[PDB]
RNA sequence: GCAUGUGGUUUAAUUCGAAGCAACGCGAAGAACCUUACCAGGCCUUGACAUGCUAGGGAACCCGGGUGAAAGCCUGGGGUGCCCCGCGAGGGGAGCCCUAGCACAGGUGCUGCAUGGCCGUCGUCAGCUCGUGCCGUGAGGUGUUGGGUUAAGUCCCGCAACGAGCGCAACCCCCGCCGUUAGUUGCCAGCGGUUCGGCCGGGCACUCUAACGGGACUGCCCGCGAAAGCGGGAGGAAGGAGGGGACGACGUCUGGUCAGCAUGGCCCUUACGGCCUGGGCGACACACGUGCUACAAUGCCCACUACAAAGCGAUGCCACCCGGCAACGGGGAGCUAAUCGCAAAAAGGUGGGCCCAGUUCGGAUUGGGGUCUGCAACCCGACCCCAUGAAGCCGGAAUCGCUAGUAAUCGCGGAUCAG
């Protein structure tokens, strides 16, 4: 019952990563539930385009934590293998609890 | 900025409410984002350049 | 004033980031701000190395700083003494043990950032302003590019009232959200003032 | 007979089953979700469209949304159900235009604004 | 009603509670 | 509008009786687009109009209509440096329109308390040729060929 | 309407300034800023200087006036 | 009436800028100290920060006391590393510390007509221009124009021009239909049990969630039209740019801004610098800007009851229980957050009270008693409770916004931030 989390902050990113995760472990595990988008939490940013003062200004930025998620139930230590040190994503970070 | 308050905000105050911010970048204390921890100028200059991850340009 | 650095609107279709990571809530703004340092040396040191972009890959522990310079037979030095040195005043900063690799720049005329530094060093040699403009532009026609272009802050020549000279050629659809133009930004220190170099180059489209 | 009608940021599942002529939404008559409600009859317009009425139960849930909308949801929702019934209803559905859907959406409340039009107010320009 | 800071819609507004609205 | 005529809003009819109009008056007495609460005044309105007279409200309110709306009025004008009041035969559009808003406008403005009273009684004495809901209209007339001296432009 | 908890509030710059003055009887002048101070029942008849923006007013103190502050006694504000 | 910005007047100081449109709830997305640039008084100088030099003394470091409003000043202790050297003693040295002198640090001190950058603005307006060709002694012209059309220099016909560039459009995001991939969101949608809570099994269908892709092109029919296109219809979720974004040409105003930053230049460097304590930015005979609350029965109050989205959350959101009228406090579970919480949405709906009053409309101001933040709420904080209960009965001349899910109305969230 290894539950595995991916949260990032590019969506191309974390489709590979998951999808990385998800061929590995069919050819040496069992039935996995899929990856699954959440939610996606963004962080608004209202800002004034000149330093000067132009309230009437204004741009505005995002910033998109993507939550991914890919459970793989009845766990072999052969599974662990392939999904031991298999990896390549950069802007992509993964927790496991289990 | 005032090198003289840069520095200066930055060594422990004999009180809490005391502590305010400045920017780690341009020095700006009025309106910083915690998150970022830069002034608004600021936060723009970088947004631009593509400095600042996973930060995009809003639309919707 | 108008317009909208170029860059600044591309990332998302095509343009990545300086420095592609994640982060917290709680460390974000501290890594972010150990990054500003890093390059706050890098800029120092390798001015006249011809640097271009600071790539920076982080992940748990590991680091890892990429640098595009023209000139890498300057970053290296004699057998690796220079990149020996930069790796531990780095590390001098960041005691995080970070990687430094070094990537060539295959043609200084296609890279923008550059182009306007190549200007701008020239009007801090008190060069021609109008003509210093006008050969770099035909630099990255001939080379390749589907189009230049150069703007100059003021002052031209020291004049008493600033002004701006203009000059392109080919495409710089700046509005075509699919272009992927370089765009550079110099800044000549001058006697008489500062003086801005903005560099634009049009490549390729879809 | 399942649907799907969707309104102004607001579900409905719609579920036709033949039968008295009863609607239930999210386990209340249809008449005691909507107490007061003066729009209310507008739900049942596409029934009385073919002469339908009661012949049909109606299983109705609903999420999202203001009641003042659900309605208009569910009418939607009935409608999309009535064709897997007989899709050549059509004919005299389209005509009194059910199978349509608008975006009626709430607009984005531009900066420099006090909403998405409503520009401030200068005195001595 | 809304400047009543001890009605309903009184705190409503100034989205305080007290005796005029409570937590259930 | 400057390009173009622009096309007229069509609207859904009563879900009790029917009529396009009793929409357009409904919306009339709707003020904060708490059209739930304009809807009960018209109803409570018109089971007034069943207790207090022998006859179908929905009969009683467009004669009612029918004898507000006015086919003569002015539009001022500016020749010879003057505001010339220019009488002009009203179109049925605005008709209808300047009816319904009057109604309205008037009923407000009876000594009487609750709201749907008012529009009662205001859409009785309308039927009867009187109250102020047709003296706005026959002031406006008593204006139009009053100052007849001007049509000519 | 003011309040200030469970456990009123006076600097011990002076707290324990004044009381010294009490193992002796009397004073006559007293110069301390903090006028962030409440005045306590053991503070009473003291003749407290307190400061302005750049003046430092005398006042004397009254069995009358123990609930309020030392700042409710120098006016900053010059007027008129 | 109150909040808030500004003029002006005031003040020891009431720091500074912004000024018709394109200043005035504007920098300031958080002035009680702090911030803070101002004013007072006390104190400091290679100085709170950089790199360094010559002479003398000391590892760094840590813990006290005296004076004091703090800062600062005076003083006293323990304390003695890493290098390299001939064993020792000890000698030179690296980093670090002080002292005296020096180079220099610092300056929100002038100048945005000395500047960069970035922004306002005409103007999201539809235009600005170039190559070649041709006209003209030339400056210049043509093209970009006319007639038709468009949201558009959008396209059609024409024409000494034919192209091209910056711009329009398009590419990109959000919204509406649908498809694929995905099922700890969702459901008797279909079955089995219930503390009848989707709670449990079990199931991905539906809702949903999110990543990719389809789908409108005047493509079809009638009419007008030389053509572009226009009008109408149909099928379709959607129509002729389906709605909304981001996206601002060549330049204009010597536009703003050296107080964000950077930077030429002049100006101070025992002070135009630096620390602090307290005061001030909140001053009031007035005046205007932006707004909020209201004048009430299409209403106000109390009660019971129902539908939302999008955000934020570690010492943070706080379920729940208890004390208290209550703000709040004590206790304490869950959440690392589609699975816990902020949460009640409000208007609405059902009942009942009010009966047209300056009133159960209105909540200003003042007395009084408390809670919390926080070193500290006098100057100058919000909140709660009792009392008080003002102007105000729809606003002079004049003047603003808005063409549809808009305006009007109603509540919710966040940023900054102890509050
Ligand atoms: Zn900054």
């Amino acid at each position: 019952k290894i539950r595995i989390k991916l949260r990032g902050f590019d969506h191309k990113t974390l489709d590979a990563s998951a999808q990385k995760i998800v061929e590995a472990a069919r050819r040496s595990g069992a039935q996995v539930s899929g990856p699954i988008p959440l939610p996606t939490r963004v962080r608004r940013f209202t800002v004034i385009r000149g330093p000067f003062k132009h309230k009437d200004s204004r741009e505005h930025f995002e910033l998109r934590t993507h939550n991914r998620l890919v459970d793989i139930i009845n766990p072999n230590r052969k599974t662990i293998e392939q999904l031991m040190t298999l990896d390549l994503p950069t802007g992509v970070e993964i927790e496991i609890k289990t | 900025a005032r090198k003289a308050l840069i520095e200066k905000a930055k060594r422990t105050p004999k009180f809490k409410v005391r502590a305010y911010t400045r920017c780690v970048r341009c020095g700006r204390a009025r309106s910083v984002y915690r998150f970022f921890g830069l002034c608004r100028i600021c936060l723009r200059e970088l947004a631009h350049k593509g400095q600042l991850p996973g930060v995009r340009k809003a639309s919707w | 004033g108008n317009k909208i650095h170029p860059i600044g609107f591309r990332l998302g279709i095509t343009r990545d980031w300086e420095s592609r990571w994640y982060a917290g809530k709680k460390q974000y703004r501290h890594l972010l701000l150990e990054d500003q340092r890093i390059r706050g040396l890098l800029e120092k040191e390798l001015y006249s190395a011809g640097l271009a972009r600071v790539d920076i890959e982080r992940a748990a522990d590991n680091v890892a700083v990429t640098v595009h310079v023209a000139k890498p037979g300057v970053v290296i030095g004699r057998g690796g003494e220079r990149i020996r040195v930069l790796r531990e005043e780095l590390a001098k900063l960041t005691g995080k043990n970070v990687a430094l690799n070094v990537q060539e720049v295959q043609n200084p005329n296609l890279s923008a950032p550059l182009v306007a530094q190549r200007v701008a060093e020239q009007i801090e040699r008190r060069f021609a302003v109008r003509r210093a403009i006008k050969q770099a532009v035909q630099r990255v026609m001939e080379s390749g590019a589907k189009g230049a272009k150069v703007i100059v802050s003021g002052r031209i020549g020291g004049a008493e009232q600033a002004r701006t000279e203009w000059a392109a050629q080919g495409r710089v659809p700046l509005h075509t959200l699919r272009a992927n133009i370089d765009y550079g930004f110099a800044l000549a220190r001058t006697t008489y003032g500062v003086l801005g170099v903005k560099a634009y180059i049009f490549l390729g489209e879809v | 007979y399942y649907g799907t009608g969707r309104r102004k940021e607001a579900v409905a599942r719609v579920f036709l089953r033949p039968g008295n002529g009863k609607v239930t939404v999210n386990g209340q008559d249809f008449n005691e979700y909507f107490q007061g409600l003066v729009r209310a009859v507008a739900a049942l317009e596409p029934l009385r469209a073919v002469d339908a009425l009661g012949r049909f139960d109606a299983y109705i849930t609903v999420r999202g949304g203001g009641k003042s909308g659900q309605i208009d949801a569910i009418k939607l929702g009935i409608a999309r159900a009535l064709v897997q019934y007989n899709p050549d209803y059509r004919a005299k559905l389209k005509p009194l235009g059910f199978l349509t859907r608008d975006a009626r959406v709430v607009e984005r409340k531009k900066y420099g604004k006090h909403k998405a039009r409503r520009a401030p107010q200068y005195s001595k320009r | 009603g809304k400047g009543d800071r001890r009605t309903r819609r009184g705190k409503i507004w100034r989205g305080t509670y007290g005796k005029y609205r409570p937590r259930k | 509008a400057r390009r173009r005529r622009a096309e007229v809003r069509q609207l859904q009819p009563d879900l009790v009786y029917g009529d396009v109009l009793v929409t357009a008056f409904i919306n009339k007495i709707m003020r904060d687009g708490k059209k739930n609460l304009a809807a009960r005044i018209f109803y409570d309105a018109c089971k007034i109009i069943q207790e207090k007279t022998g006859q179908e409200p929905l009969k009683v309110f467009k004669q009612a209509v029918e004898n507000v709306k006015p086919r003569m009025e002015v539009r001022s004008r500016r020749v010879g440096g003057a505001n010339y009041q220019v009488p002009m035969e009203v179109s049925p559009r605005r008709q209808q329109s300047l009816a319904l808003r009057w109604l309205v406008q008037a009923a407000n403005q009876r000594p009487e308390r609750r709201a749907a009273v008012r529009i009662a009684h205001e859409l009785m004495d309308a039927a009867e040729g009187k109250g102020g809901a047709v003296k706005k209209k026959e002031d406006v007339e008593r204006m139009a060929e009053a100052n007849r001296a001007y049509a000519h432009y | 309407p003011r309040s200030l908890k469970k456990g009123v509030f006076v600097d011990d710059h002076l707290l324990e300034k004044v009381l010294e003055l009490n193992a002796k009887g009397e004073k006559r002048l007293i110069k301390t800023w903090s006028r962030r101070s409440t005045i306590v029942p053991e503070m009473v008849g003291h003749t407290i200087a307190v400061y302005n923006g750049k003046q430092h007013v005398p006042v004397y103190i009254t069995e009358n006036m123990v609930g309020h502050k030392l700042g409710e006694f120098a006016p900053t504000r010059t007027y008129r």
